[PDB]
């Protein structure tokens, strides 16, 4: 894209930290003073040929087929790909040493522009296609993303964001076969659920867990273990809330994405099969509370996001409750708070226009 | 047709009901494409449209005849064939000039069987 060079050329997108993209081209201070001033020259013709600009012209009309509307495929973003390797990698290697926060400001830069080389190229993805140990900028990244998650630190919780926000953006538009390929970050990503891994990181993590449950063999992964099933750490994050910021406007997200997730797995067709349900009554409850005692409709889109999740979730606890038919069972012991907020947003439901036929079934149910 | 069968399964395994329920949806079907066989042949003006209202009220009382609410999974694939050919017809209209102004009217029917569809099942 045109704009994906006005990204490459732009103050710094992390917020702060006096990062210059012109340093992500050419910068001082992998190290040993040789081929990376030859990187730093070869960032130049990546902006070379980024200013010429002749591959983003008539909205990327030639490529066709999977990966649609592909963000125009980019020659020079392949390009600016290495001189990142110098700089993410490197804070990797120091990771792998038992200063580094200095690197770690580099490395963020560097994240950052890898994440959009990868949203608006189609070339950084062919990178991704080819393949194992090839596309190695991601063994780099999962090396990263799985250390981040077990070390707390001030640049860790950033860097698991960033890595995890990666992973994510680029398995939506790769094909079926080429998920497979990130099937390795489904390991690494269990650490990143918990909350002692970052909040931030901890919704980057929900959203990718929608997108597992979107690839086949990301779903067995989801529930495939007899204990936990490396799934329902997320169900426990949002009913209990490990942040001392604790901003409303974040549980909220975080349980909206698992709702997008739960019918995104209805659509395509444990005691972790079990949290979800009851999570979804919390949430239901949740985001029922905040429109309750303003009353009538979102004064805020957020909060129209939060009443889409409660709509969905009233929907998908009847989904839930044609699922494992024998709901009651499981439902008995959170059924008192699951009972207080259902009946009354059937009434909210029932008020907006809105409600749908078959949300209004649903609605029905309980 | 037999709306009645239509609604109750019965006796018969999801197999057999396969059949007994595709019978009275094949009766809506020859409704349907008489009805939308040619835009030209009945005025839309936009009763075809007693008609649809009728698909519509069916889809609400009929889900079984819509959508079986066990699935029945092998058996379905005719099912799902059938609203298929019912959308097919619609679509055609949707397709005419005169009927692009009568397209509410042939949603109204397939917007209720998606309703239907979601209730037996999200999948």
């Amino acid at each position: 894209g045109s704009i994906l060079i006005n990204l490459l050329l732009k103050q710094p997108l992390i917020p702060g930290s006096s990062l210059s993209l012109c340093h992500l081209l050419s910068s001082s201070s992998s190290f040993s003073l040789s081929a990376l001033r030859e990187a730093q020259n070869l960032a130049f013709t990546g902006l070379n040929l980024v200013a010429r600009n002749e591959c983003s012209r008539d909205g990327d009309p030639a490529e066709g087929g999977r990966r649609a509307f592909p963000l125009c495929q980019l020659p020079g973003a392949v390009h600016f790909l290495p001189l990142v390797q110098f700089f993410i990698g490197l804070h990797c290697q120091a990771l792998q040493d038992l200063s580094v926060c200095i690197l770690e400001g580099f490395s963020v830069t560097a994240l950052s522009i890898l994440q959009h080389l990868v949203c608006h190229s189609g070339a950084v993805v062919s990178l991704l296609l080819s393949g194992q140990g090839q596309h190695p900028l991601l063994k780099m990244l999962l090396h990263l993303l799985a250390f981040s998650s077990a070390a707390t630190g001030h640049l860790q919780a950033s860097v698991l964001t960033q890595c995890l926000k990666v992973l994510v953006k680029l398995a939506e538009n790769t094909s079926c076969d080429f998920l497979p390929r990130f099937q390795c970050v489904f390991q690494v990503l269990p650490k990143c659920l918990s909350p002692e891994t970052p909040l931030p990181s901890v919704l980057l993590a929900v959203e990718l867990l929608s997108l597992l449950a979107d690839h086949d063999q990301l779903a067995p992964q989801l529930c495939s273990h007899s204990e936990g099933c490396l799934l329902l750490l997320l169900y426990m994050y949002i009913t209990s809330r490990p942040d001392r910021v604790a901003l409303e406007t974040q549980w909220l997200q975080l349980e909206q994405e698992v709702v997008w997730l739960l019918a995104k797995l209805g659509v395509q067709s444990c005691q972790c099969n079990v949290e979800v349900v009851r999570a979804l009554t919390v949430m239901l409850h949740r985001q029922w509370l905040t429109v309750r005692r303003a009353g009538g409709p979102p004064r805020t889109d957020q909060q129209r996001r939060t009443v889409r999740c409660l709509r969905d979730t009233v929907l998908l606890l009847h989904g839930l409750s044609q699922k494992d038919k024998l709901f009651m069972m499981h439902c008995v012991e959170v059924l008192h708070q699951f009972d207080q907020v259902m009946p009354g947003v059937s009434m909210l439901i029932r008020g907006l226009p809105d409600v749908t036929d078959c949300e209004e079934a649903a609605l029905d149910d309980l | 047709s037999m709306i009645p069968a239509l609604r109750e399964l019965g006796s018969a395994t999801p197999e057999e009901y396969n059949t007994v329920v595709q019978k009275p949806r094949q009766i809506l079907c020859q409704f349907i494409d008489r009805i939308l066989t040619d835009v030209n042949v009945v005025a839309v003006e936009l009763t075809s449209v007693m008609l649809l209202d009728f698909i519509q009220h069916i889809m609400k009382s009929s889900p079984l005849m819509f959508v079986n609410v066990s699935g029945s999974h092998e058996a379905k694939g005719s099912c799902i064939e059938f609203s298929n050919w019912i959308i097919t017809r619609l679509l055609r209209i949707a397709a005419t000039p005169s009927c692009h102004l009568l397209h509410k009217k042939i949603c109204e029917v397939i917007c209720s069987l998606l309703f239907l569809f979601k209730s037996k099942s999200p999948a």
